[PDB]
């Protein structure tokens, strides 16, 4: 296992060993029954890789200069203009739609056909880095630690501007400044009572 | 046999030898909240954090204060040094509180699953190597290891008798507390006024005669 | 905006994604749903007419809702 | 405030009432004495007319257009705005009186239930054992969870008579 | 025309797969097509509480023209 | 020999009963080939008033 | 064992009498099991070097006149700019937290890979100073010692500068000017009725 998410906690007897991230936690035990916990896998690393690729583009564009993720949208919204990395895009939001909603049928359409397929290979690893299926299970445990760590840094971004208004950059600064005068127990939206 | 009250009928759940076994047993149980073993263990925990709270608690009112009274210290009243300690403050009261419950969480998380399986905190590769320390004795809240570093508890000769004098000092803190509140919407002093002005007159200055717990008096 | 372009274009998407990508997955599920006329075609992937009808109009939905939103200059 | 209400302590309309009350009073004892019962009694009910507006405005109450007090039933906005003493500590009270009757009254009936004849028991009520249970009842909330965690408060499906269905 | 839903397929396959329902819908299509008594309960069941919204909405929202003057109406 | 003990307690099987899944306690169990040899009386009367029924060998459980 | 921390008291059996600094001081039995043991003496003698080059450092930077400990890094907190030895950097604090989290990250990587390695040698030795085992053993003592000295120094270094607001030379020679006037029972903090 991974390790253990209560120390001193036994781990429920449906979370297999070799499942990677396995840390025994599942409280309302929702992965008992071996056919939702075989979907919950493939969801979960699928959540992960795209909180994973969200996030870094989040803080990509907040660190390059180009707005925040919040005000990236704002251009079709009212007459404006799409641009990415400074460069002008020629395409409307109705240009964006179709594109991206052929796009994505397409490709979630062969992975839905595949059957629940999490690590594919081949074409989608031309450097081979998981070529051996024996030094495969240390490096999934880095994907799924760093899958679940972007959803919830992907959730805090979501929550840290719906309670304030910044970015997650923005936000990382007047926390530096005023550390204890900036958290979420300061922005009078949290917790009310304080 | 000691017991609270003399020629009354022990109940038969605080006469086991397990609950004989605990510190300041006096058989003083009308409401029989104990008569559950595992009830009886878990109000054994609560009652030995709420002895050491209340300990700790006390003496930071009484000694401060009582020093106050003198020219030792200018600690403020316990009521008062509240907003007094937030005025002259780097964080707000909430901010201090959000970090005080996170901090209080995590030890009382791992207090409470001990609590429900002994000595399971020492899980290895755990806690950094610390695991080792964090298993308790044999007796359920009375760890050893980072906690106790005099070693006081090693001796068995008087271990039984410093367990009563936690208990007992505990629960005599639990009340002084309660009076400090009681006193504070009573006369609307601190408790050394208090102690002086009875002292100075306790035939004429006590509970009888400050008009709130004798209201048909 | 173009209607005719609209309209061909979201047509041929749906009839795209309806005989290339979502015609598996549908074949699949309607076998296993378990008097009748055959349809059949000398589409070599089994794409019959009640399909073409189908995911024509699917896509002729979505031209029209495009072409509406896009009229309401908002 | 809440709801669009005004305190009891700035409503005209609670003067109002307050002024017509004492007046109904004060024309009624117009036509006795002035150290006869009536009058003495009178003036009693106006005094505690008097007290009861005076502390349902000190109390901090809502008071809408008809000048009467409103009370506020949601724990969001009764803790809020110092309304907790309407509907909420009320709440609590009668919640730890009512399951204490309640448990009480299990308690009787599962020591009775052990005896030879549990029925008598029931018609002629053991006062000595009902008044050990009454007082040993305080502890209703503890004792109740206490119970409910080592499931001995519920009565397993096999052993509860059911139709035929 | 081979396209289309069979209901008796999505009542069959609605069914939680921890057995909070037990078997779920399966053989419900089978007792609400062959019961008369069922399909009349449900459509009074729907019709009753869509008179009731009607009196809400008609009272709320007037949709004729002079309605609301019309008090006894 | 066959069926219960004699003054043993036994729970009730049979769905119409009126003591359905209710304990009661044995009073004589018939030797001959009968469809309800278990004679079962219980504390609490049925609405009619009875306290005793006779049940088969499957329809009481040792209980 | 290097000595007897208590006199008079009997060195615990689950110190082995071969390890470095080896005095018998453990009263809370924090290093009981072995497993823990072999974790805290390589934190220990981490700690050791670490205390040494910062005490080291912090002596040095104020005994050639380029400000104290404390104040070396303000020059980012009010606008400035870093100086080593008197020659300006242009490093900004931006780049330099980058640039010391990768190298550091990486030598700690590599560090701890090897599976908890105290006494690497080969390349960190090129003069062979510790080339024998026999003597190798005397060194490690005077290693461990000093360490344990350099880590109470840095101790003292905080507290002294918490307690004062002066550095450790200029305490120093205010000690030395007034012993008796100048202690840590004259501050106003450490003994609060005097
Ligand atoms: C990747 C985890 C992560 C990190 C690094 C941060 C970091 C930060 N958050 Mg944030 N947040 C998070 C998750 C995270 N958050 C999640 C999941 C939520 C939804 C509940 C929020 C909701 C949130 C709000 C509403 C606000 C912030 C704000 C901030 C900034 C000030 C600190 C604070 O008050 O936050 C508090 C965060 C929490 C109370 C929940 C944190 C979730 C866990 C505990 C952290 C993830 C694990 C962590 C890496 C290791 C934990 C171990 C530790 C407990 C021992 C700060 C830079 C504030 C801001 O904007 O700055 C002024 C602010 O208002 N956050
Ligand atoms: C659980 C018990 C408890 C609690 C909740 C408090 C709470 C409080 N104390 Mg108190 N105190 C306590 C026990 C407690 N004390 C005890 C047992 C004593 C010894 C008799 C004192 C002596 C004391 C004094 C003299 C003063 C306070 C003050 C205060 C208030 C300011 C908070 C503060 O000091 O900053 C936070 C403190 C820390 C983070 C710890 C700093 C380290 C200290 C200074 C060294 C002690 C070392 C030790 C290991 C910790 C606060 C309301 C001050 C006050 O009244 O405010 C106006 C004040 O003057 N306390
Ligand atoms: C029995 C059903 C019931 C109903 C119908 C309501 C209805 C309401 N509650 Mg509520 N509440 C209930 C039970 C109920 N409560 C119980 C049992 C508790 C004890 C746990 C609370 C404790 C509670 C609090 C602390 C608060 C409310 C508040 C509210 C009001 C708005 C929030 C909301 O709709 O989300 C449902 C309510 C909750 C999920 C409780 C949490 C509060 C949510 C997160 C909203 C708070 C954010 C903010 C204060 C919203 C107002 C913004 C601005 C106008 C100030 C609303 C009229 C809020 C309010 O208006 O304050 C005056 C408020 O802060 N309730
Ligand atoms: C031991 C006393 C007792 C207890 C613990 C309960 C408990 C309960 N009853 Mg019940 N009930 C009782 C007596 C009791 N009842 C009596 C005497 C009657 C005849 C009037 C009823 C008639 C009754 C009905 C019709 C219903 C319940 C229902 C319920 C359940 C819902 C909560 C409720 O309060 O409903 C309301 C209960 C009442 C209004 C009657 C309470 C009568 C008093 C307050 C009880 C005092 C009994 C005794 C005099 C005190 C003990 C004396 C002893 C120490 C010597 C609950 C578990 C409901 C249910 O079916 O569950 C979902 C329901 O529909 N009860
Ligand atoms: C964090 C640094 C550190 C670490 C990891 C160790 C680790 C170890 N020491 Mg060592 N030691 C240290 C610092 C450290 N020491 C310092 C600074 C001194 C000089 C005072 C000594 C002097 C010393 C002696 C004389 C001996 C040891 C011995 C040992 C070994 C015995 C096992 C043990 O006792 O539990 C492990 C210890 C720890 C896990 C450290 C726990 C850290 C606690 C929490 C520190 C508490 C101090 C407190 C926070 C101070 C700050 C004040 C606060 C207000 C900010 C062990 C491997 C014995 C040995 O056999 O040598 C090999 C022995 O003879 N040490
Ligand atoms: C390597 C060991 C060492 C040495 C040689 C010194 C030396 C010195 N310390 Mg110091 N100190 C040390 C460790 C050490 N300390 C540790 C581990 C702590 C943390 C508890 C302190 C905390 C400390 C404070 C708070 C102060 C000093 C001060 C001083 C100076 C005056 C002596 C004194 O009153 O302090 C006594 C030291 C101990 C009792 C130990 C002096 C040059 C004082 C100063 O700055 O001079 C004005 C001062 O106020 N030290
Ligand atoms: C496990 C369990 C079990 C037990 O039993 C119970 C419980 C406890 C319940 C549990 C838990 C759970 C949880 C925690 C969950 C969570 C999740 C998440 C967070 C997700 C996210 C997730 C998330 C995600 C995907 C995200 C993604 C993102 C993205 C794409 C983004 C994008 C973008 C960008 C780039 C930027 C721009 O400008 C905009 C946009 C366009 C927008
Ligand atoms: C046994 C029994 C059984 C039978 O059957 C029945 C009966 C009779 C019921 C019983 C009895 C009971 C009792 C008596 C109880 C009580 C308790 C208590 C009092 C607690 C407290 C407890 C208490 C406690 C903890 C307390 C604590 C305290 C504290 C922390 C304090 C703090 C503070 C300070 C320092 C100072 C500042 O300035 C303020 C503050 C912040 C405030
Ligand atoms: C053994 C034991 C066991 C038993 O059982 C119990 C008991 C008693 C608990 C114990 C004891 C303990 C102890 C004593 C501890 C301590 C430690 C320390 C002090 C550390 C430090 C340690 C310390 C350290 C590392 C330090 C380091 C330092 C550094 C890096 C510095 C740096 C720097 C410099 C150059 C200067 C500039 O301007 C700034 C900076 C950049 C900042
Ligand atoms: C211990 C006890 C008894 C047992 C009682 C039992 C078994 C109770 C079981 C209850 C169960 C299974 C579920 C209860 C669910 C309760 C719900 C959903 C109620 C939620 C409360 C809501 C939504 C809000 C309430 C309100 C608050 C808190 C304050 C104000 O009231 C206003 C308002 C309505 C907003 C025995 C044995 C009869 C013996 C005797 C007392
Ligand atoms: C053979 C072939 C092919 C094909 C061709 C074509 C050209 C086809 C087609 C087809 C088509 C071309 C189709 C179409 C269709 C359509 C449809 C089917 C429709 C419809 C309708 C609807 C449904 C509508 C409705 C509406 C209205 C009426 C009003 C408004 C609203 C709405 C819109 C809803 C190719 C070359 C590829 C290859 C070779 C072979
Ligand atoms: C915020 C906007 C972006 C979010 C957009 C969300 C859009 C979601 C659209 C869902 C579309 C369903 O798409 C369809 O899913 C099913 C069910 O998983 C897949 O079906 C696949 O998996 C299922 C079971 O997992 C198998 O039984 C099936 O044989 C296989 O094809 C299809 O291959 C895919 O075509």
């Amino acid at each position: 296992k991974a390790g253990n998410w209560l120390p001193g906690s036994d781990a429920p007897a449906w979370l297999p060993d070799d499942l990677p991230g396995n840390y025994g936690f599942d409280p309302l035990s929702l992965g008992k029954e071996p056919a939702s916990l075989k979907r919950f896998t493939e969801s979960e690393v699928i959540h992960g890789r795209w909180a994973m690729l969200g996030v870094a583009g989040s803080l990509a564009v907040e660190l390059l200069g180009y707005g925040n993720w919040y005000d990236a949208p704002l251009w079709a919204v009212n007459g404006g203009k799409a641009t990415w990395f400074g460069i002008e895009v020629p395409f409307d939001l109705n240009a964006l739609l179709a594109f991206e909603f052929v796009a994505m049928a397409a490709a979630e359409g062969q992975r839905g056909d595949a059957g629940g397929v999490v690590y594919p290979g081949g074409a989608f690893d031309p450097l081979g880095f998981a070529k051996d299926s024996s030094k495969s299970g240390e490096l999934k445990l880095k994907e799924i630690k760093n899958g679940r760590l972007a959803m919830v840094a992907f959730l805090g971004f979501v929550a840290q501007h719906a309670a304030t208004g910044k970015g997650p950059i923005a936000a990382l600064g007047e926390h530096l400044a005023n550390p204890w005068g900036a958290n979420f127990a300061t922005n009078g939206i949290s917790v009310p009572f304080f | 046999r000691q017991s609270w009250l003399p020629g009354s009928q022990i109940p038969a759940h605080l006469d086991t030898p397990a609950a004989q076994a605990l510190a300041g047993n006096f058989g003083f149980d009308p409401l029989g909240l104990g008569k559950d073993p595992v009830a009886l263990r878990w109000y054994q925990q609560a009652e030995l954090i709420h002895c050491r709270t209340a300990m700790a608690g006390v003496a930071g009112i009484l000694i401060p204060g009582l020093l106050t009274k003198a020219g030792a210290l200018n600690v403020p009243e316990w009521y008062d040094a509240g907003k007094v300690a937030i005025e002259n403050s780097f964080a707000p009261w909430g901010s201090l509180l959000a970090v005080q419950l996170f901090l209080c969480g995590f030890v009382e998380a791992k207090r409470w699953q001990d609590i429900r399986k002994p000595g399971s905190q020492g899980e290895p590769g755990s806690f950094l190597g610390f695991e080792a320390s964090l298993k308790g004795t044999s007796e359920l809240g009375y760890p050893g290891g980072p906690f106790d570093p005099l070693g006081l508890s090693k001796e068995a000769d008087k271990w039984a008798d410093w367990k009563l004098k936690e208990v007992k000092n505990g629960r005599l803190a639990m009340l002084a507390f309660l009076g400090f509140v009681a006193q504070k919407y009573a006369t609307g002093a601190g408790p050394v006024d208090n102690l002086a002005a009875h002292l100075k007159d306790p035939w004429h200055v006590n509970y009888a005669t400050n008009g709130v717990s004798l209201p048909f008096l | 905006l173009d209607p005719q372009i609209v309209i061909s274009g979201s047509t041929a998407a749906f009839l795209a994604i309806g005989r290339f990508v979502f015609l598996g997955y549908q074949r699949r599920e309607a076998n296993f749903d378990s008097n009748s006329t055959i349809f059949a075609t000398n589409d070599p992937a089994g794409f019959n007419i009640i399909d073409v009808a189908g995911w024509g109009a699917l896509g002729h939905a979505v031209g029209f809702a495009v072409l509406a939103i896009n009229s309401l200059q908002g | 405030d809440i709801a669009g209400l005004t305190p009891c302590s700035e409503s005209k309309a609670y003067a109002k009432l307050e002024k017509k009350e004492l007046k109904t009073l004060e024309k009624r004892l117009k036509q006795y004495e002035a150290d006869s019962a009536p009058a003495v009694a009178l003036k009693a009910t106006m005094e505690r007319t008097k007290a009861r507006f005076a502390n349902y405005a000190k109390a901090g109450l809502l008071c809408g257009n008809d000048g009467l007090p409103h009370l506020i039933a949601d724990p969001g906005l009764a803790l809020k705005y110092g309304h907790a003493g309407e509907v909420f500590i009320p709440t609590f009270g009668f919640l730890y009186v009512a399951g204490y009757i309640g448990y009480v009254g299990r308690q009787y009936l599962i020591a009775v239930k052990g005896e030879a004849k549990p029925t008598d028991k029931e018609i002629i009520i053991d006062v000595p054992l009902a008044t050990k249970l009454a007082w040993q009842g305080a502890g209703w909330p503890l004792a109740a969870v206490q119970e409910l965690q080592r499931g001995t408060l519920l009565e397993k499906e096999e052993n509860i008579t059911v139709s035929p269905r | 025309f081979g396209i289309g839903h069979r209901m008796q397929a999505i009542l069959e396959a609605h069914t939680p797969p921890s057995g909070s329902l037990g078997a779920g819908h399966k053989g419900l299509f089978d007792t609400v097509n062959n019961s008369l008594h069922f399909q009349l309960g449900l459509a009074l069941a729907s019709v009753g509480t869509i008179t009731s919204l009607v009196a809400q909405h008609m009272y709320s929202l007037p949709p004729y023209a002079f309605q609301a003057i019309d008090f006894t109406t | 020999e066959v069926g219960p003990k004699r003054g043993s307690l036994v729970k009730i099987l049979r769905p119409e009963s009126y003591w359905f899944n209710q304990v009661g306690k044995v009073v004589s169990v018939d030797q001959s080939g009968v469809r309800y040899p278990v004679v079962v009386r219980f504390e609490n009367q049925n609405y009619a008033g009875v306290t005793t029924n006779n049940y088969a060998l499957d329809e009481v459980v040792a209980a």
